[PDB]
C-alpha cells in the first residue's frame, strides 16, 4: 500500500494528454470566456 | 459539469489565482502588506489601517511594506488571511461556499505550515474540499511529459525534484534557501559601490524592477569582465521615479551570477548547476540519461536572458561526455505552476481526491499528511 | 544509559589517565633538555607551556641550536606582539623545510599543550 | 587447490631521485593489466604450531591491568635518555 | 569553577547508574544457577532408573 | 635490547585511534576531519594555518569548511590522509615512526589500490621498520576472547558481517552493507527539517551528529511506540545548541536508529541489519550454525545506541528456529573493542615473525600486502 | 562477478545492477582454453582487456575477470562449494552407466541450455573429459548452433508424433484421479 | 564554589573504587552460566538413548 498509497491506479495517460491539448486550445483560438457566475447572483 | 474549482498559487513573492480549466490566471498581484507610518493630518478623508497586494505597490511611499511569506514559510498568518480574503472578493468575486480550492506549497516545508493552511481553508472561508500539491509536480504537468527532473526558482526558495515515469524519488529532492529575494539583497549591497544607495523597505521594489529590466546571466563571467573593464558599452541607464538617472554597468552580470557561486552570498551551499546535478546522481542508474534529456525550467528567477546556455553548458561540462543535455524553457516558465494546476483540477479521475468536509470534521487537520503528498 | 554511562567512565578514567600521564613525564624531560641547551646564553624556564607563551624563549632555543642570527622579536606586550613573535619563531622553522601539521601561532599562545609538546618534540627530532 | 588473488595495476621498480621507489606505471605506457597471486594451501596466513591458551592467557593479563589500574606510561627514545 | 562543578556532577550520576545496574544484575543472576544445579541431579536418576 | 612495542592506529571513517602495543586503551582519539578557512583574513600578524587537522578542527569550526578523507570506507584524498597520520604520529603520540611497527586496519570487501596504496605510503613517506594490516571484525572477536563466532561491525562509514569457526574464517559468507552513521545523520537532518529546525552547514552537520549521539534510543516495537507518541507528550526532550535555543525532539528521537532495521526509509532497497546477521548465518555450514547463534558479537560505535541488543535478539529469534537459544554479545566498552584486539594480535610472540618486512619490500613491492597478510 | 568487480572499484548492489552485471556477462565472457597460460598471458600484456560502457555513461574496463567468471564452472572451489566442476560430473554420470554403453556416451555428448553458449566452452569441455577418458576411446562433443532453444525445439517435435495423442492427461482423468495423476502417467 | 568541588572530589574516588570490584563479579557469573548449559544438554541425549 505503501508505494502508491497517494494515487489511484489503471489510469489511462491519454486522457491527461488530451486535456491538456484541449487547454491548449483555448490559447491558440483566443477565446473570450467568463467565470462561472453564481447562484445567489441569478 | 457542475461547479469548476479555484486553483490559488501562493509564491513567496506574488499570488496567482483563477478558475479550473482555463488557460492563464486571472488576478496576478504582488503578496505584500502595508501600513502607514506617519502623521496623519487631514480631518475627514477617512481611515485604512491596512493596504494589501497592488494597493499598497502604489502608495508605498507612506508604508512599511511587509512580507507575510518569508522563505516559503507563512510567518505572519494574519496578512495572509487578508490576502487570501482580498483574492476571493475583490480579485475573483466569487463565493469560497461554492468552489473547491487547490493551493501550491513547497517540497520540504514544516507539517505546522500545512496543517495550519488546512484549518484556515476549512473553519474560516468553509470551503466544501481542498487539496495541496507540490509546484514542481504540477510544473510537470505543465510541461506534459511522464518524466525529468524539475528545477523550480522562486522568490522563496530554490528546489530540484526528479520524476520518472509517474514515480517521484522522496531521497532525491534538493531544496535550496537561495532565491529572488537574496538576489535583490545583494543588489542593494553592491549598487553601494558606485554611490546609489537605498535603505528603506520603498527602495527595495525599486532594486527589483532595477533586477528585473537590466540582468542577465553571462555565459563565461571572466570574459565579461575583461569586457566591461576593457570598454563602457555594457552600461545601461534607469531613471528613477524621482527623476534621476542611474547608470548601472558591471552590476548587471554579477547580481545574477551569485546563484552559480553561492560564496559570494557568504553561502556554503553549491550553485543550481551542480545542485541539480547532484540530485541527478542521487537516483538510480538507469533512469540517468533520461533526466538529462528532459530538464525543466520553472518560476520566475529562471527568467534571466542567457540563463539556459549557461546551465546547459555547466551540466555538460559536469556529465560524462557521451550523452547529451537539453534544457526545455518554455517561454510562458512563470505561470508554468498554475498552469498544472488547473490540468490537475479538472481531471475526471481527480475528482475523488479531494479532502472531504465531512473528513476534516471527523479527522482533525491532520487528514492533509495521509492525502496529498 | 547504563552502558553509555559504564562506557564513558572507561573512556574518563584508562584513555584520559594515561594520555594526562604521558604527557607529565614528556613535559619533564622536554624542559630538562631545554634547560640543558639553553644555560649557554644564560635563560632558563620554569615550566614549559607558561614561558614559551611570549616566544622569546624558542626564539633564543633556535638561536642555540641553528647557531645563526633570527630577525630580532619585536619589544612588544601585546596579545599580537606575542602572536608576532611566535609566527616569526614558526616561520624560520618553515624555511629550513623542517615539516609542521596544525601548527599555529595561536596554538602556541593560547597554550595547548600537546601542540607546545609536538612543536618541541620536532625540534628535538628533526633539527638535533 | 590453488586460489588466485587478482590485483588490477602493475608497480614498477624505479630508482631514486638510496631509498626504493615504486611507480604506478598507468595504463598509456602499455603496463600489464592483472597481476596474479597464487594461494595453493589454505591457513598460510596463520603458523602451523601453536597453543590456544597462550592468547587467551594474554588476554587476561593484559585486562586485569585495568582492575588494578596501573601507572604505566609509553616508551621513550634514546635520544632523550642521552641528554639525562 | 562553576565549569568542573557541572563536570563532577555528572560525574556522581553516571557512576551512580552504574553502581544500580552491576549490583541489580548481580542479584537477579544467582536464582538462575540453582535451577541449572537441580535440573542436573533429577536428569541423572532419570538416567539411571532407565 | 628489549623490542619496542609496536604501534596501534585504528581508522575507520569518522574517527581516529592511536595507542601503544600491550596497553589496555589508547592514547589519542580524534575525529578524523580536515577543514580550510573560506573567509577572508584582514589582521596582519595572525598564524598562517592551510588546514586545521583533527580535534583542533573542531574547536573553529565557524570559519572553516569540514571535509572527511574517507567516504565509505575508501581513502578518497590521500594527500590529506597523510596529515591525520603526520599529526597522529608527531603531535599525540610524538613517537619517532622510523623507530616501532604500525598495526592498520581496514573494511573487508575494499579496491586493492587502498591496501598497496597504504603500504606503499607507510614505507615511503614514514619510513617505518615493518607494517601490517589486519581486518577489523577479527581483532573485534580477539577483544571478545572466543575462537567462535560472527561478529557484525558498525561504524560510520560501514557495515559488515563475517563469521569465524574453530579460527576458520569463510569467505564467501562475508556481508557487506553501506549503511552507516553518517547516513544515519543525513536521515536525522531531513527528519529534524519537518519539525522546523533547518540546518545546511557542515558546522551544523556535526552540531546534528552530537545530538543523534545524545538523545536517541531503539524502540522494542515500532508501531506501539509511534502511537504512544502520538497519545502522549511524555517521550520528548530538549537540547541547547551552541547558539543557545531550545529545540524539543519529541517523536524523531527513535526514527533516526530505526532506519538500521528498515533500510527502506532512505530509498536503499537493502535488507536489514537483522536480516542481513541471519542471511550471513544461513551462508554457513549446517553443522556450524548453533554455536554461531550462540555467539553474535556486536562492536563498533553505531552500536551504541541503548536497546539495541535486546531488538536484535528479538528479530533473530524471531527468525531463527525456535528450538535454539540466541545470545547477544555487547561488552560496554564496545565502541573501542576493535582497537582492544590489535594490541592483543601486537603483543603475541607468535605474531612477531609475520610483520612485513622492509627488505621483503624492496624486491616483492607493494603487492606483498596480498600475499603476505589476509 | 558482481562479487569479484567489488575489487576494482566498480558497485553494484541492487537488482538492476544484476541485470546489468548479467548483460556484462553476456557481453563479454570466454573460457579460456589453460588457467594458468592465460592467466600469465594476462601478467604480461594489456591485450586482455575491454571496455564497457554503463547506461549511466561512465566507461569501465573489467579486464582480467573475462575468463575467471566462467571458470567458477570447472573449479567450483572459488565459490566455496563441496562440489567439483561439470566436466567430472559428466564422466562419473558416464562411470555410473554399464561398461557396454560407454563407446555410444563418449561419441555423443550434447551441449545445451544458456550457459553453455561461453566462446570457447566446446575445447575446454573437450580437453577435459579427453583427459579423465581412458587413451584407446573416441570423445566428440555436439554443441549445436542454437543450443539455447533446443529444449524447445524438442517439444515441438513431441508435439507433432501421433502417437504422442496418446500421451495426454485427460481432464476426465484428472477429475478422477485428483492431482497425483501425473507421477503414473508421466515418464 | 572550589571548596566544595574538592570536598566532593574523595566521594568519587573512594565509590568508583567500589564500582570496580562488582563488575569482575557479574563477569565471573557470565562465565559460570554456560558450562551448565552443556552439561545439561548431554545428559539429556544419553538419558533419551536409554
Ligand atoms: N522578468 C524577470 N526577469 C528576472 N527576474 C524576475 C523576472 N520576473 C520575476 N523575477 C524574479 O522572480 C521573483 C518573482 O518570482 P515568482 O515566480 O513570483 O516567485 P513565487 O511565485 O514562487 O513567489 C521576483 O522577486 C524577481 O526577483
Ligand atoms: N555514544 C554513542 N551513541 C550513539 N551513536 C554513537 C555514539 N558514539 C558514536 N556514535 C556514532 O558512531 C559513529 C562513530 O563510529 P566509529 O565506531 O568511530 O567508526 P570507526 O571507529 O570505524 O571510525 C559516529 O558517526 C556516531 O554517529
Ligand atoms: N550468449 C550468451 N553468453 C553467455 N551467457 C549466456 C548467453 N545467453 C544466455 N546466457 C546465460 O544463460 C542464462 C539463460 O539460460 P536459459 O537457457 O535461458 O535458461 P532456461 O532456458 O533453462 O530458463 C542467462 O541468465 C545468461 O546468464
Amino acid at each position: 500500500a505503501v508505494p502508491n498509497l497517494f494515487v489511484p491506479l489503471n489510469t489511462n495517460p491519454k486522457e491527461v494528454q488530451e486535456m491538456r491539448n484541449k487547454i491548449r486550445e483555448q490559447n491558440l483560438q483566443d477565446i473570450k470566456t467568463a467565470g462561472p457566475q453564481s447562484q445567489v447572483l441569478c | 459539469d457542475d461547479i469548476a474549482a479555484l486553483v490559488v498559487d501562493n509564491g513567496s513573492g506574488m499570488c496567482k489565482a483563477g478558475f479550473a480549466g482555463d488557460d492563464a490566471p486571472r488576478a496576478v498581484f504582488p503578496s505584500i502588506v502595508g501600513r502607514p507610518r506617519h502623521q496623519g493630518v487631514m480631518v475627514g478623508m477617512g481611515q485604512k489601517d491596512s493596504y494589501v497586494g497592488d494597493e499598497a505597490q502604489s502608495k508605498r511611499g507612506i508604508l512599511t511594506l511587509k512580507y507575510p511569506i518569508e522563505h516559503g514559510i507563512v510567518t505572519n498568518w494574519d496578512d495572509m488571511e487578508k490576502i487570501w480574503h482580498h483574492t476571493f472578493y475583490n480579485e475573483l468575486r466569487v463565493a469560497p461556499e461554492e468552489h473547491p480550492v487547490l493551493l501550491t506549497e513547497a517540497p520540504l516545508n514544516p507539517k505546522a505550515n500545512r496543517e495550519k493552511m488546512t484549518q484556515i481553508m476549512f473553519e474560516t472561508f468553509n470551503t466544501p474540499a481542498m487539496y495541496v500539491a507540490i509546484q514542481a509536480v504540477l510544473s510537470l504537468y505543465a510541461s506534459g511529459r511522464t518524466t525529468g527532473i524539475v528545477m523550480d526558482s522562486g522568490d522563496g526558495v530554490t528546489h530540484t525534484v526528479p520524476i520518472y515515469e509517474g514515480y517521484a524519488l522522496p531521497h532525491a529532492i534538493l531544496r535550496l534557501d537561495l532565491a529572488g529575494r537574496d538576489l535583490t539583497d545583494y543588489l542593494m549591497k553592491i549598487l553601494t559601490e558606485r554611490g546609489y544607495s537605498f535603505t528603506t523597505t520603498a527602495e527595495r521594489e525599486i532594486v527589483r524592477d532595477i533586477k528585473e529590466k537590466l540582468c542577465y546571466v553571462a555565459l563565461d563571467f571572466e570574459q565579461e569582465m575583461a569586457t566591461a573593464a576593457s570598454s563602457s558599452s555594457l552600461e545601461k541607464s534607469y531613471e528613477l521615479p524621482d527623476g534621476q538617472v542611474i547608470t548601472i554597468g558591471n552590476e548587471r552580470f554579477r547580481c545574477p551570477e551569485a546563484l552559480f557561486q553561492p560564496s559570494f552570498l557568504g553561502m556554503e551551499s553549491c550553485g543550481i548547476h551542480e545542485t541539480t546535478f547532484n540530485s541527478i546522481m542521487k537516483c538510480d542508474v538507469d533512469i540517468r540519461k533520461d533526466l538529462y534529456a528532459n530538464t525543466v525550467l520553472s518560476g520566475g528567477t529562471t527568467m534571466y536572458p542567457g540563463i539556459a546556455d549557461r546551465m546547459q553548458k555547466e551540466i555538460t561540462a559536469l556529465a560524462p561526455s557521451t550523452m547529451k543535455i537539453k534544457i526545455i524553457a518554455p517561454p510562458e516558465r512563470k505561470y508554468s505552476v498554475w498552469i498544472g494546476g488547473s490540468i490537475l483540477a479538472s481531471l475526471s479521475t481527480f475528482q475523488q481526491m479531494w479532502i472531504s468536509k465531512q473528513e476534516y470534521d471527523e479527522s482533525g487537520p491532520s487528514i492533509v499528511h495521509r492525502k496529498c503528498f | 544509559d547504563n552502558d553509555n554511562s559504564s562506557a564513558r567512565l572507561f573512556e574518563r578514567s584508562r584513555i584520559k589517565a594515561l594520555a594526562d600521564e604521558r604527557e607529565v613525564v614528556q613535559k619533564k624531560t622536554f624542559t630538562k633538555w631545554v634547560n640543558s641547551h639553553l644555560a649557554r646564553v644564560s635563560c632558563r624556564i620554569t615550566d614549559l607551556y607558561k614561558d614559551l607563551r611570549d616566544g622569546r624563549m624558542l626564539i633564543k632555543l633556535l638561536e642555540v641550536l641553528s647557531g645563526e642570527m633570527l630577525p630580532k622579536p619585536t619589544k612588544g606586550k601585546m596579545r599580537i606582539h606575542c602572536l608576532e613573535n611566535v609566527d616569526k619563531a614558526l616561520q624560520f622553522l618553515k624555511e629550513q623545510r623542517v615539516h609542521l601539521e596544525n601548527m599555529g601561532s595561536h596554538d602556541i599562545v593560547d597554550g595547548n599543550h600537546r601542540l607546545v609538546l609536538g612543536l618541541i618534540w620536532t625540534i628535538i627530532l628533526r633539527f638535533q | 587447490k590453488t586460489r588466485w588473488l587478482n590485483t588490477p595495476n602493475t608497480y614498477l621498480r624505479v630508482n631514486v631521485a638510496p631509498k626504493t621507489t615504486w611507480m604506478k606505471a598507468d595504463e598509456v605506457e602499455k603496463s600489464s593489466s592483472g597481476m596474479p597471486i597464487r594461494i595453493e594451501n589454505p591457513n598460510q596466513f596463520v603458523p602451523l604450531y601453536t597453543d590456544p591458551q597462550e592468547v587467551l592467557d594474554m588476554r587476561n593479563k593484559i585486562r586485569e591491568q585495568n582492575r588494578q589500574d596501573v601507572k604505566s606510561a609509553g616508551p621513550q627514545s634514546q635520544l632523550l635518555a642521552s641528554v639525562i | 569553577a562553576e565549569s568542573r562543578c557541572r563536570e563532577m556532577d555528572e560525574q556522581i550520576r553516571l557512576m551512580d547508574q552504574n553502581l544500580k545496574c552491576l549490583s541489580a544484575a548481580e542479584e537477579k543472576y544467582s536464582q538462575k544457577e540453582d535451577k541449572y544445579e537441580e535440573e542436573i541431579k533429577i536428569l541423572t536418576d532419570k538416567l539411571k532408573e532407565a
